């Protein structure tokens, strides 16, 4: 049955089809309304009830099969001034001191040594991407109609791991983690990520720096691909793409290398309620021959009137991982824009040189090439992140 | 990233010495609330990354109480922490309590328990909740 | 199967190491018994007779006068005794160790 | 097995067996003026010089490897002596290296020596005459392991003799041989 | 569970991964260079104690194992000859090498190294040496350059630090192999180039200009979400910073 479960416990799950998963919700959902996008009324203070009473007394009495005085007292019993021991209008900025909890009593713990001259600072709490994602696009709604998330829509996490692994932590993850939905194709994720594999370019120019090449790898080269299950989706709509998943089966079903038998389709074939996928498992996605980005579902859930429905902002980018710039050798402090082999002046072999650097240590004032070197034009993956 | 610092402490605390009331009403539930005001949680200088990241796991953390094999009096404190903890939040909009599919139909049974057991406060705090969709329908807690 | 079939000498197989208690309990027996080695290898059903020739040349070595002083330290022979003994002794090593 | 690539050897495990055949016999011709080889089985020696020969041809590919975890891939079985010889070439290697300075001042040990072997070598009989302690016609011993131990006392005299065996016998040591008719009823019961 | 990292695909028995595909087989001839290319590591203290080892053993080798060769021949030509007096000189070539074998043995480490500019088998150095974990051009760039004890290696003197900055200019701040020449400390075009740089106000800014702040406003707009902006990655696209 497509019924999640475990298995390894809060690492990854049992497959399930995407689909089937979704009817699976909307059979237990639809017709209540519980996954619209409409706005529905909030519980409030007994107070204010009677505006509010006239509908939600004979719901409630329909739903709990209990009288609509019964109702009445339910609502006024389960009023929020029986929680509510912040008043509307208290600042989360401190620390009540009338309360008895352990978890504020760790967080006095947390919060009181930071104030001294050298740690008083509102800087980040641990992370800061996240709620700039969530703020920026929460609750939204689009300007155009064609753009609208539909009612009750699968809402997926994908986290796409950089091709830059730490290869000294392995815990913790490189990635980016973008929703995409049920019904989109793979090709809008392939055609969404950002990734600097695209902006690849080289050529050696030490004698004619000004001469670096017009055409970045995304203007030469177009293929891509997502494999999931054991499948491969790759992009065939353009006569710059090949399909690498003839030149990896060719190569991987030779021998028990450890991998099953695999199958081929293309990008444009599968939507996301098309997949059998796991949750937490890792998958595989690649473009440009060489940029392999590891797949990783960490979330799949129906849309909310809460969530983003402004689908221009989609595939929703909400988390991100902060690579380092590559700076020149020279300076120590800039950028490099150039990388230099053989290089007579440099003291080690390769050597990184910022724009500013490369062009004035190797060069004269008319530009023409002194000393012996190698030089390539370069695009930082450290700062196109 | 689990459990919050020192919450487990609290909301077991909470939901211990609500079971030994021997009583499933939601009034004896927001007297101990309101006695060590347990809805204090959500300040203390949260910034706003926190503060919804802490309400998700808080509600998840009161989700593996308000689900079995707990019997039916600490689920119905389950319920009320889940209760509290989603209406005393401060965010905006408010996050949300992670419910499985394998959850779901299992709570509307618990729902269908609720209200056949007489204990009218729980099946009314659940329906609240689901007026107020704090269920959030996502494939995990 | 390969070519590369390997040969070397095997007759020295793994025996089970001597027990000091076991050695203590050989010698009480040349005491109460004397160097027959059937009828040690009898009342040792762990040891062969192989064995009990094997531990007289060992302890001759050095212990030859222990070999003298237990043979003189002669006592009434029974067999019986001889087992019990043996088992309980092991036993309470066990449960020392 | 060795000879051409397979999915037990790639490519890092490939080597040609002209070089490491010469390294062999570089390595046995070594073993026998050492007494390495008289008696014992050969075969051992010749599993350790295939090993640490194939070894020291690639051993940035290679040093991580191991005798059976080598012999397995070329569907080859090995002697446990493989590893004693492996040992005394060991030592004696490092006893060859101390002899010249541009190989001492690395401080060689077991770790590194597998990959210098090509330098030592190229002077093998220079190093020979540097390190025997042995410089009659006819610093440490070339003799043959069972006496590189060293003697406890270098033989002494042995002492030949003989004795008056025609004396009388002590009966009592004749009659502490014989079993007490108590002792004979209890083997009796015991049989 | 995070065997799966790059790459996806990868040998159980070998190891290996699959073969270049057509892409990365045009890509590698019109020269695009792939981000594995990118990765750095730093030279530490051992390692150049290493590198300092394996130039004066690659030194002496080259001088004595010619030495060796020659004494090794002059003894299998003195062995087979049956004339004496055409023994006696062979064996007075071999003592020449014998004594000389001696005298190398006892040169001090610095005569060993010799000039900046001597041949060295860099090849040899970085596949048996350093194991291969350092390339052969990356050893020789690195020993020649920074690490010969003929390479200048001291702080900037005040003196030092004025005049290059003051003859920096003359050249426009271009050419600054004569501008180490000229400095006569013996410094490096790059050496010149970092302390230069490190120090100079046409780089690092307390200052701002029009075209900066249009490329900062454009990232800032195009790549700001509510808080967040990737402050130290739009260095690359507007000079100076940091
Ligand atoms: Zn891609
Ligand atoms: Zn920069």
């Amino acid at each position: 049955c497509n019924f999640p479960e475990y298995e390894l416990p809060e690492l990854n799950t049992r497959a399930f089809h995407v689909g089937a998963f979704g009817e699976l919700w909307r059979g237990r959902l639809r017709g209540a309304g519980d996954l619209s996008l409409r706005e529905p009324p909030a519980s409030a203070l007994p107070g204010s009830q009677a505006a509010d009473s006239d509908r939600e007394d004979a719901a409630v009495a329909r739903d709990l099969d209990c009288s609509l005085e019964a109702a009445a007292e339910l609502r006024a019993v389960c009023g929020l001034d029986k929680l509510k021991c912040l008043e509307d209008g208290e600042d989360p900025e401190v620390i009540p001191e009338n309360t008895d909890l352990v978890t504020l009593g760790v967080r006095k713990r947390f919060l009181e040594h930071r104030e001294e001259t050298i740690t008083i600072d509102r800087a980040c709490r641990q992370e800061t991407f996240v709620y700039e994602m969530e703020s920026h696009a929460i609750g939204k709604k689009p300007e155009n109609s064609a753009d609208m998330i539909e009612e009750g829509e699968l809402i997926l996490s994908v986290n796409i791991l950089y091709p830059v692994i730490f290869h000294k932590h392995k815990e913790h993850k490189p990635y980016q983690t973008m929703l995409v939905l049920g019904s989109q194709k793979l090709t809008q994720l392939r055609d969404s990520i950002r990734c600097v594999s695209d902006l690849q370019i080289g050529g050696e120019f030490s004698n004619t720096p000004d001469q670096a090449p017009e055409h970045i790898s995304k203007d030469l080269y177009k293929s891509a691909f997502f494999y999931f299950e054991g499948t491969f989706y790759n992009d065939k709509r353009y006569p710059e793409c090949r399909d690498l998943s003839r030149t990896i089966i060719e190569w991987s079903e030779s021998h028990d290398r450890g991998y099953g038998k695999f199958q081929t389709a293309r990008m444009e074939d599968f939507t996301f309620n098309d997949l059998c996928i796991k949750l937490g498992f890792p998958y595989l996605y690649c473009h440009q021959g060489d940029c392999e980005h590891v797949i990783v579902i960490t979330d799949i859930r129906l849309v909310h009137h809460d969530d983003c429905l402004d689908r221009t902002l989609y595939p929703l980018l909400i988390k991100k991982h902060w690579l380092w710039t590559r700076k020149c050798f020279v300076c120590k402090m800039y950028t490099a824009r150039w990388v230099t082999n053989n290089d007579s002046f440099a003291p080690e072999d390769p050597c990184f040189f910022c724009d500013v650097c490369f062009r004035m240590l190797h060069y004269d004032s008319e530009g023409n090439k002194l000393g012996e070197f190698l030089a390539y034009p370069y695009v930082d993956p450290g700062t196109f992140n | 990233m689990g459990t919050p610092p020192g919450l487990q402490t609290d909301c077991e605390a909470l939901l211990s010495r609500f079971q030994e009331t021997d009583s499933v009403r939601f009034e004896d539930f927001t007297e101990l609330w309101r006695n060590m005001k347990f809805g204090t949680i959500f300040c203390g200088r949260m910034r706003n990354l926190e503060k919804n990241m802490f309400t998700k796991e808080a509600l998840a953390l009161a989700w593996r109480y308000f689900l079995p094999p707990y019997t039916f009096q600490i689920r119905v404190g389950a319920l009320y922490l889940l209760y509290g903890l989603y209406n005393t939040q401060l965010c905006q909009p408010k996050q949300k309590i992670r419910v499985a599919l394998k959850d779901w139909d299992e709570v509307l049974k618990f729902q269908q328990d609720l209200v056949n057991a007489q204990h009218f406060d729980a099946a009314y705090i659940f329906r609240k909740l689901r007026l107020d969709r704090a269920f959030h329908f996502t494939a995990m807690p | 199967g390969s070519t590369t079939t390997y040969s070397s000498f095997r007759k020295n197989y793994y025996s089970k190491p001597w027990s000091n208690k076991e050695t203590d309990m050989f010698f009480l027996a040349i005491s109460m018994v004397g160097t027959d080695f059937s009828m040690i290898g009898q009342l040792f059903p762990h040891r062969a007779r192989i064995e009990i020739k094997n531990k007289f040349k060992r302890e001759e070595k050095t212990n030859g006068w222990r070999i003298d002083k237990a043979f003189q330290e002669k006592r009434p022979f029974d067999f019986d005794f001889f087992a019990h003994l043996l088992q309980k002794v092991l036993a309470e090593e066990e449960k020392r160790k | 097995k060795l000879f051409q690539a397979s999915p037990s050897v790639p490519a890092k495990y490939v080597e040609d067996k002209e070089k490491m055949l010469s390294r062999t016999m570089q390595l046995v011709e070594l073993a026998n003026e050492t007494w390495l080889v008289t008696g014992r089985h050969p075969l051992p020696v010749i599993t350790a010089a295939t090993f640490l020969a194939w070894q020291s041809l690639q051993p940035a590919d290679r040093l991580s490897c191991s005798l059976a975890r080598f012999c397995k891939l070329a569907n080859v079985d090995l002697p446990y002596p493989a590893s004693s010889r492996l040992q005394e070439l060991l030592a004696v290697l490092l006893r060859m290296a101390e002899q010249l300075a541009w190989l001492r001042v690395l401080r060689l040990d077991k770790r590194s020596v597998v990959k210098h072997i090509g330098d030592l070598l190229q002077h093998r009989q220079s190093l020979v005459r540097s390190a025997f302690r042995d410089g009659t016609a006819e610093p440490a011993l070339l003799l043959p392991p069972c006496m590189l131990k060293s003697p406890k006392r270098i033989c002494p005299v042995p002492p030949v003799s003989t004795v008056t065996g025609d004396e009388n016998i002590s009966d009592s040591e004749i009659e502490q041989y014989l079993r007490t008719p108590q002792e004979v009823r209890d083997f009796q019961r015991a049989q | 569970m995070g065997h799966f990292m790059k790459p996806y695909f990868k040998d159980k028995v070998t190891g290996v991964g699959p073969p270049a595909n057509e892409d990365t087989r045009e890509k590698a001839a019109q020269g695009i260079k792939a981000f594995e290319e990118l990765l750095v590591t730093k030279w530490k203290n051992w390692e150049k104690a290493l590198l300092r080892k394996s130039v004066v053993s690659d030194r002496l080798q080259r001088l004595l194992q010619p030495k060796l060769l020659k004494l090794e021949y002059l003894h299998q030509k003195q062995s087979k000859v049956s004339s004496e007096l055409e023994r006696q000189a062979l064996e007075k070539q071999g003592r020449e090498a014998e004594k000389e074998i001696q005298d190398i043995n006892q040169l001090p480490e610095e005569a060993l190294l010799g000039n900046r500019l001597d041949s060295h088998d860099w090849e040899k150095i970085s596949n048996i040496n350093f194991e291969g974990s350092r390339s052969a051009e990356e050893i020789r760039k690195f020993w020649q350059n920074s690490e010969h004890p003929s390479i200048n290696k001291q702080e900037w003197s005040r003196e030092e630090e004025e005049r290059l900055q003051a003859i920096a200019a003359a050249h426009g701040h271009l050419e600054w192999q004569k501008i180490a020449e000229e400095l006569g400390t013996s410094r490096s075009a790059f050496q010149c180039l970092q302390k230069f740089q490190q120090h100079n106000k046409a780089l690092k800014r307390k200052e701002w200009t029009e075209e900066e702040d249009r490329m900062l406003t454009q990232l800032v707009q195009e790549m700001r979400v509510g808080s967040h902006i990737p402050y130290r990655r739009i260095v690359y696209y507007m000079e100076g910073r940091d």
